[PDB]
């Protein structure tokens, strides 16, 4: 009979949603822990005795040899997200995985994909309007830009001299800003000394001259600086910023859920499913703190719906606090793309009901 | 060594929860099919190779071989519910499972079992407060009587005669309901002709044994006996002096005691069950005369009609037309034993339902209507009650969504679609809005007629709840083999 | 070597200690699931399919077929904790278990068992002496008694109606104290109705055989009779002449004798349990003569009001208003029989709780409030003893902290986290700091009413240390002959 | 659904954590028996007749081909303790190992990994700061240097003649200090004779070419050069014109040039090691140009006595007596060449400590004195921070107590017993109380002369806690086969 070449696996219908969804969900729960300042860096040991210690989800997915195509598309999700800005690489992955985890459930209730996906794509459009309907518009302006660039240098090996790197990124971006071009900032890294002996070299395109005691440290100062420049590239395209600590996710969630009862129908559930999915961010967040995720979630949505959106998860205090007051802000672009790249992936991923391979 | 001896199956925490919940689900779903006019009966055959074709969940569980601890708790819920009002026997089952299902999901997430119970227990008291407010009080009144009896006759094999079984039970429970008692109703399953031949006899029917005796006695002076008529002349002669033209012996009667009772023109009946004797003493006013020497004329009950009818081709004495007949007899008729079994099973239920009226007029629009309302209310209630309990309360209500879910289930209607629609139309059409299986679409149960007893629902929630809660606490139990 | 007989297990070296520790630890964790107000009762089913569902630890460890020689010992500990004191039976099992845990930690480190024993023992004495400094002095105060009896009823089934039962307990205990005696409070449980009808009679409650015997005798003179009244009228003549209006017989009464007794207006009952006869002679002051001819007008107990009222369709004989108001009866009205089973155990403990409360004006803040205290005390007592002994004390203190931990455990809250709060608040407020699960935070146990009897805590450390340590010595059992 | 490659063992929950901690604790067990002045060396036999017998932790962890993905990290930690400092390498290993084990205790109890992470981090702040409050300020005196230098040599093979070596060190470091620099001590090992022949030569020591050239020069003007002297006379004429009596060539010399230089009475050697060429330019202060016509009196070294003694049938050219030997040579004569390797490594560390000693007149009471202190300081520091951290800090304090315990372990005295005595006396005398194994009782380190450098200790806790915690966060790794 051999309808198709011998040994060519072909998952069909339900046999596809299962192997595809889970595989992606599972890979999303792997780097999940590597979220937040409490990240649990895994020590990836390739099949040769290698020792890869890292927190970044991308770098991890590029070390773990995957065979199932579904999990491979994920490594591609972190490849696109990590190239744009850098951080949040795990965010887009965790979300894409959850969406499939909450979707499969509906599949159990026998909710045909057509309906689901339809709600997913539409819900995606809701988050975008939401993100903009609550973003905090902050000023160019050297002062502001500094803060933005600083928060993009406070987690890497360059955080050591972030202040210096900031003034360097701020200048490199504010000068090559006509929409700013990320190809007019030449980075001349030179091994030797401390990252403190750096100085921007001026011009329709400067020549930043970095310095690095080592070879690995110098390339790191180049990447982080480039990312510090990226956020600055966003304040030129997306001068909007929303409170982090999960504050955002919670808002969009509480909003989407409310919209669910307004839309009703069969798609009334998916809407909530997507909203509840956004809750994973603040959930897993507080989890990295060893605090009660559930309990927190309760009090979270509590003071959140009562007193504006200025409240978020305070990992250092293991409790809910006014992010705005603490001075915790995240570029709307950062969040903007996240929800997008996520939903999108999950969507078309759910359209995959078969994969012709070889074994 | 071994923590516990041998042959002791144990389960702790979640490990136990999963098993208990699972076993209850399959058991709750098994009978779930026996709900509504789409009730799919089952055939259980015990050791004695006996076939039981019943739609009543209780009858099913009390005939199924259950050895699972938690699972046995479900047999109790259906047992009590069947002893309370009868109707809703399956209601408790399914619901009980759904609860455990929603609860288990809460634990796997990290929620404390304690809170679970509290949330569920608190919502159990809230619902018992919502039902009495939403309920639709109805008017006794033969017009309203037939309405409730007409909604309790459907969903069974005798639905073809829901009009006859309605009037038959409407007449009986309306001749001696002082404070009505379901024990003053004697149903007889006589084979022959369709159920459209069922009659209502004002009294108690049985089977005589003598021919030459008076087959149809007028104002009879019944004398209930229990002592055998074996040796026989002085015994039967002492019965003719009192004026007893109708002898209802409890045990056997001697052939010489029959010939004498056959000569005195006294209709004698031997082999009378102990219950038939008691029912004959509270219907005609006869006294349970032990020996055959103490009977007199003041121990004889009066029965205006005691004839021998051969309906269906089987002789039967009909002691009807008495002074204060407190016990009537429902003469059922069936073409097959199968149909006769189902019919009777449902007749009793209606007898209990009517007994609920005499002690509770209130009634609710069944068919899932009330369930959805409670779900709606309870859910909102949860949002009004802060704390982790808000989750447990809302989850409890989500369980009520399993009732209408099963309704559209035994009909082949996508629950996901019918449910969402039901709620929407229910949040606008109020309580009355329900689900009409005969025509897959939302419909006013109050108008459709489908009305259940308030008290019927009440107990259900409580019994099922408390029960489920118990099975969840005992999360560690080995044995003692 | 052949000092043993074929098939003789032998524990050797650390192996014994290991198996023993884990053993006692395992069973200790299994019973730890039913501790606290959020505890969970267990359903033990022996061979005959029996189903023992209780919350008390002792009973459980008495039904579970334990194969662990160590656990078996842990069963003897819970026993000596239920026979001497009663409540908290669980608390003990956990202490000894957790205690061994701390020790082993040390043993595996290199510390010799002996030195460890001295460490714990050194802390024990001090501990018991600390309970003598932290005991709350009150009195036969009715208020505190109500609090204790109430707190005792809690953490159980009747926790729904603690207020009512508690009150009855205080009264019954106040009328039986001479030196309190629980054998003066007859606990009679009856089904039908709710458990909110429970009343407190001041006499006897038997559960007129003949329909002609008075249903209410005023100054009813009881003529206790043990012998049977069968093979008759001459025996009835001897009673009427002895002026016996209420003859409570222990054996059956001949049907003909009841007619002669009722004809005289004599109220005679038959088949009375021997235990009820002795309670009728110690309350009404009557003499129980064997033969019917040994009775006399001087062996008749004086009763004030002997009425037969229905306690749920069942007519009970109330013989209250006895000449001696020191014999009270605690009637228990409740739903099912199984429910009354547990409840009856609650009162048994409630009476014992109040009993010791009056016999001993001690009332320490339970809910671990004492545990944490003693713990911190020893922690500051270990530096004064130093040596490996310092460790022992410390470990004993760390083992005492298991109670509060388990509390935060069965509640769902974070064990460790809560422990820090309670400890930090205990060293700031005093000995009145406890773990209130209902509030999810440490509160003043002496302010919520949560109090425990000194005897408990005191006896606890005693039974624990002794046995526990002994289990560290027995490093080999060997089953031979 | 093969989301992972075949044979890809994966560890997620507690598994990874537990498995990781164990692997680190195990290695810590293999390097724990070589700590303290009584520790025992180890012989690493790399399957190939190779026998590496040393005591240094690093070296050992560098020869053992470990497979533990975790131990490798441990081997990395010890590496960061030998580079940033020197000795103590072992100590650091035992700290990280034992510490992780302390955490596992907390984790298995419910404590969140990251939460415990901050604990050690917050306790580290205190631990380091305390070192600042215990650092005894010493001087660059000779005594303090001889006492510390000796202690360094001890715990090793040369412990037999530590006194002598210590002398050679104090002189080599005192002569190179003007801002010290260990890279000024030319460690040159030579077999033959006993280890009691090791001397400190204030100059280079090579291993006259032509038999016609002078062999013993009084005050030779070192005219070091690189380029070869072969194609010759014009090259020899320029040397005598520059007043170069002892020409040290890096390359060989032409046969016709060795007779010309031997004629002028010039002492020239050929084929000298490059390292020696640099050690002669910094010691005798001479310049070693390239060509020959370039050399001049400006590049002449001022040696005091360059003779040739064959100490061991091997002609050696000793160019001693340098004006200002900024390049001192510490000659080392040992019985076996293997003994030299160890002695050399011992000095390299011994010298290091001295450098630190003179680079800062600071030092801490060794022998566990510091640990017992920090531990006590942290214990009183835990009640302040409070919260789940309190445990973290306390655990960190207990983990610090591993040093003293192990010491008694490698000595032969009771672990716990000694710990008590040391702790008691410590909480009395002060930071001066340590564990003196050489006496088998708690003594004053500062008194016995036992002191440890500041840098050493400080670096120990840092590299430990830091790396240690990271491993704890790694809950997964994902592999393949």
């Amino acid at each position: 009979v051999l309808v198709l070449s011998q040994n060519t696996k072909r998952e069909s219908g339900r046999k596809v949603q299962s192997g595809n969804i889970n595989a992606a969900k599972t890979i999303a729960d792997i780097i999940r822990t590597c979220l937040g300042p409490k990240s649990m860096m895994k020590m990836l040991l390739d099949p040769m005795g290698g020792i890869v210690m890292t927190n970044d989800g991308n770098a991890i997915l590029r070390e773990i040899q995957v065979q199932h195509p579904a999990a491979k598309s994920m490594i591609e999700i972190s490849r696109t997200q990590d190239e744009e800005v850098g951080d949040g690489t795990t965010s887009v992955i965790i979300l894409a995985g959850e969406m499939l985890s909450v979707a499969e459930h509906f599949l159990e209730q026998q909710m045909h994909p057509t309906v689901v996906i339809s709600a997913y794509r539409k819900a995606l459009d809701d988050m975008i309007s939401t993100l903009k309907k609550i973003s905090i518009p902050v000023d160019s302006n050297r002062d502001t830009m500094l803060n933005i660039i600083n928060s993009s240098i406070t987690t890497k090996v360059i955080s050591r001299w972030s202040s210096l790197a900031c003034n360097i990124a701020l200048d490199a971006v504010k000068t090559v800003q006509f929409i700013d071009i990320k190809k007019y900032a030449r980075v001349e890294k030179i091994p030797g000394g401390i990252i403190e002996d750096s100085c921007v070299l001026r011009p329709k395109a400067c020549t930043i001259l970095l310095r690095g005691a080592s070879k690995e440290i110098l390339s790191e100062v180049e990447r982080n600086l480039q990312d510090a420049m990226q956020v600055c590239r966003n304040v030129l395209l997306d001068p909007q910023l929303v409170p982090g600590g999960g504050a955002s996710e919670m808002a969009v969630a509480h909003a989407l859920t409310e919209k669910s009862k307004a839309m009703t129908g069969v798609e009334q559930w998916p809407y909530r499913a997507v909203a509840q999915a956004l809750e994973v961010i603040p959930r897993t967040l507080i989890q990295n703190c060893g605090a009660s995720t559930i309990r927190l979630l309760t009090s979270l949505r509590a003071k959140h719906t009562q007193e504006c959106e200025t409240w978020g998860v305070n990992g250092e205090t293991g409790t809910l606090v006014d992010m705005k007051e603490l001075g915790i802000w995240e570029p709307l672009a950062v969040k903007l793309q996240t929800y997008k790249t996520a939903v999108e992936t999950a969507v078309l991923l759910l359209r995959i009901d078969d994969i012709v391979s070889g074994h | 060594q071994m923590l516990k001896e041998g042959a002791k199956h144990f389960s702790g925490l979640e490990e136990a929860v999963y098993r208990n919940i699972q076993a209850c689900k399959e058991l709750a779903q098994t009978t779930r099919t026996a709900y509504g006019p789409n009730g799919m009966n089952k055939m259980v055959i015990n050791h004695l190779e006996k076939l039981f074709v019943t739609n009543d969940a209780a009858t099913i569980l009390r005939e199924l071989e259950v050895q699972h601890p938690a699972a046995k708790m479900i047999v109790m819920a259906s047992h009590m519910q069947e002893q309370e009002v009868g109707d809703g026997t399956n209601f408790v089952l399914v619901f009980a499972g759904a609860l455990l299902e929603l609860a288990e999901e809460l634990l796997r997430l990290g929620l404390s079992v304690s809170e679970v119970i509290e949330g569920y227990e608190i919502a159990c008291k809230k619902a018992h407060e919502i039902l009495p407010d939403l309920v639709c009080c109805s008017a006794r009144d033969v017009d309203e009587v037939s309405s409730l009896l007409h909604t309790s006759v459907m969903s069974k094999q005798y639905g073809n005669e829901v009009f006859l079984a309605k009037l038959i039970a409407q007449a009986c429970v309306s001749i001696f309901p002082d404070h009505f008692n379901v024990d003053n109703i004697r149903v007889c399953k006589i084979l022959g002709s369709g159920v459209h031949s069922s009659s209502v006899l004002h009294g108690m029917v049985f089977k005589k044994e003598t021919e030459g005796d008076v087959t149809s006695v007028k104002d009879a002076k019944i004398a209930v006996y229990s002592c055998p008529f074996d040796g026989m002349d002085a015994q039967v002669k002492a019965i003719a002096d009192t004026g007893a033209n109708v002898v209802v012996t409890g045990g056997r009667v001697a052939d010489m005691a029959l010939h004498y009772a056959n000569k005195y023109n006294i209709m004698l009946v031997r082999l009378n069950s102990k219950w038939d004797l008691r029912r004959l003493c509270k219907t005609v006013g006869a006294t349970a005369l032990p020996r055959l020497n103490p009977p007199v004329l003041e121990e004889m009950g009066h029965c205006d009609s005691v004839y021998l009818s051969e309906v269906g081709d089987t002789q039967v004495v009909v002691f009807k037309h008495e002074k204060e007949g407190a016990i009537s007899t429902i003469v059922l008729r069936g073409s097959t034993d199968n149909l006769m079994d189902d019919i009777e099973r449902a007749v009793d239920d209606g007898v209990n339902t009517f007994k609920v009226l005499t002690r509770d007029k209130r009634l609710v629009p069944g068919g899932g209507a009330t369930e959805i309302e409670l779900a709606k209310q309870i859910t909102s209630y949860g949002e009004t009650c802060p704390g982790l309990e808000q989750y447990a309360i809302k989850k409890f209500a989500e369980a009520f969504e399993a009732i209408p879910r099963a309704l559209a289930e035994n009909s082949g209607v996508k629950a996901n679609e019918v449910i969402s629609k039901l709620y929407a139309v229910h949040q606008e059409g109020n309580k009355n809005v329900g689900l009409d299986i005969e025509v897959p679409a939302v419909k006013d149960m109050l108008e459709a007629g489908v009305l259940d007893t308030y008290l019927g629902k009440y107990w259900a929630i409580k019994l099922a709840t408390n029960a489920a809660v118990t099975v969840l606490r005992v999360d560690q139990i080995i044995m003692a083999k | 070597v052949k000092t043993l007989n074929p098939k003789a297990e032998v524990a050797r070296a650390q192996a014994a200690l290991a198996v023993n520790i884990s053993a006692a630890r395992g069973l200790q964790d299994v019973l730890r699931t039913n501790l606290g107000p959020k505890g969970t009762m267990k359903m033990l089913v022996s061979g005959a399919g029996d189903i023992k569902l209780t919350k008390d630890g002792n009973v459980l460890l008495h039904e579970m077929q334990i194969q662990h020689p160590t656990a078996s010992l842990i069963a003897k500990v819970a026993t000596a904790q239920d026979d001497i004191t009663g409540d908290g039976t669980t608390s003990n099992v956990l202490i000894i278990g957790e205690l061994l845990k701390q020790a082993d930690l040390y043993i595996s480190e290199g510390l010799h068992p002996r030195i460890i024993t001295e460490g714990f023992e050194a802390a024990k004495e001090k501990a018991l002496q600390f309970l003598e400094q932290v005991k709350v002095s009150k009195e036969m105060d009715r208020e505190t008694l109500i609090d204790v009896a109430r707190t005792s009823l809690r953490t159980k089934v009747h926790a729904e109606l603690a207020d009512v039962l508690t009150e009855a307990v205080v009264d019954s205990i106040l009328a039986i104290k001479k030196p309190i005696d629980l054998f003066m409070v007859e606990i009679m449980e009856m089904k039908h109705k709710s458990e909110t009808d429970t009343s407190l009679i001041r006499g006897l409650v038997l559960d007129a055989r003949h329909p002609d015997m008075k249903k209410r005798v005023e100054d009813a003179y009881i003529l206790t009779c043990n012998v049977s009244l069968e093979y008759i009228e001459d025996r009835v003549k001897k009673i009427i002449e002895l002026k016996g209006f209420v003859v409570i017989n222990q054996k059956g009464i001949d049907p003909f004798s009841l007619d002669a007794l009722a004809k005289e207006g004599i109220i005679a009952l038959r088949r009375a349990k021997r235990r009820n006869m002795e309670r009728l002679t110690l309350a009404c002051g009557g003499i129980a003569l064997n033969s019917l001819d040994d009775l006399n007008p001087d062996c008749l107990g004086h009763a004030g009001l002997v009425y037969e009222y229905t306690l749920g369709e069942e007519k009970f004989t109330f013989i209250e208003k006895c000449n001696n108001p020191r014999s009270v009866t605690l009637l228990i009205k409740g739903p099912n029989k199984h429910t009354l089973t547990q409840i009856k155990d609650a009162i048994r403990d409630g009476l014992r709780a109040v009993k010791n409360a009056i016999d001993d004006g001690c009332v320490v803040p339970g809910a671990g409030a004492v545990e944490v205290a003693m713990a911190e005390a020893l922690v500051k007592y270990k530096p004064s003893v130093k040596g490996r002994a310092q460790l022992g004390v410390q470990a004993f203190a760390d083992a005492l902290l298991i109670i509060p931990k388990v509390l935060a455990q069965n509640s769902g809250f974070d064990l460790q986290e809560t422990l820090v709060k309670v400890q930090a608040e205990h060293s700031e407020s005093g000995q009145l700091v406890g773990v209130d699960l209902n509030t999810g935070e440490p509160m003043v146990a002496a302010e919520a009413g949560i109090w425990d009897n000194y005897c408990v805590k005191k006896q606890l450390l005693h039974s624990c240390t002794v046995i526990a340590t002994n289990i560290l010595l027995v490093d080999e059992i060997m089953r031979a002959g």
